[PDB]
């Protein structure tokens, strides 16, 4: 999703933890990013109780219909807006809410 | 769940 605020792009771990460290690892501060190790997913960066957790979201098939992933299909999306739209609201498995977007 | 990741 290039034209969403918490869309960093092609930036690597260490970075984005930079990033997030130097906007006071504030608890719900989050970003997404490209994934290297998984070519066609993502990264989801949350920050929570000082601590930077990273969330795997994957690509995958359902009748051929592509949907995203963090659960291996337990919970799908359409996109990463709609993923990160339900995670504003809803904890999911994830330990607290997207609370504040990690500027770009 | 997934090696170096975070999930579940
Ligand atoms: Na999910």
């Amino acid at each position: 999703h290039r034209t969403q605020l918490w869309f960093h792009g092609r930036i690597s771990r260490e970075e984005s933890q930079r990033l997030i460290g130097q906007q006071g690892l504030v608890d719900g501060l989050f970003l997404v990013r490209e994934s290297q190790r998984n070519p066609q997913g993502f990264v989801l960066s949350l920050c929570h109780l000082q601590k930077v957790k990273h969330y795997l979201i994957l690509p995958s098939e359902e009748e051929g219909r592509l949907y995203f992933s963090m659960d291996d299909g337990q919970t799908r999306f359409t996109d990463l807006l709609q993923l990160v739209e339900f995670h504003q609201l809803n904890r999911g498995i994830l330990p607290c809410l997207l609370r504040h977007c990690c500027t770009r | 769940s997934f090696e170096g990741y975070d999930n579940s």
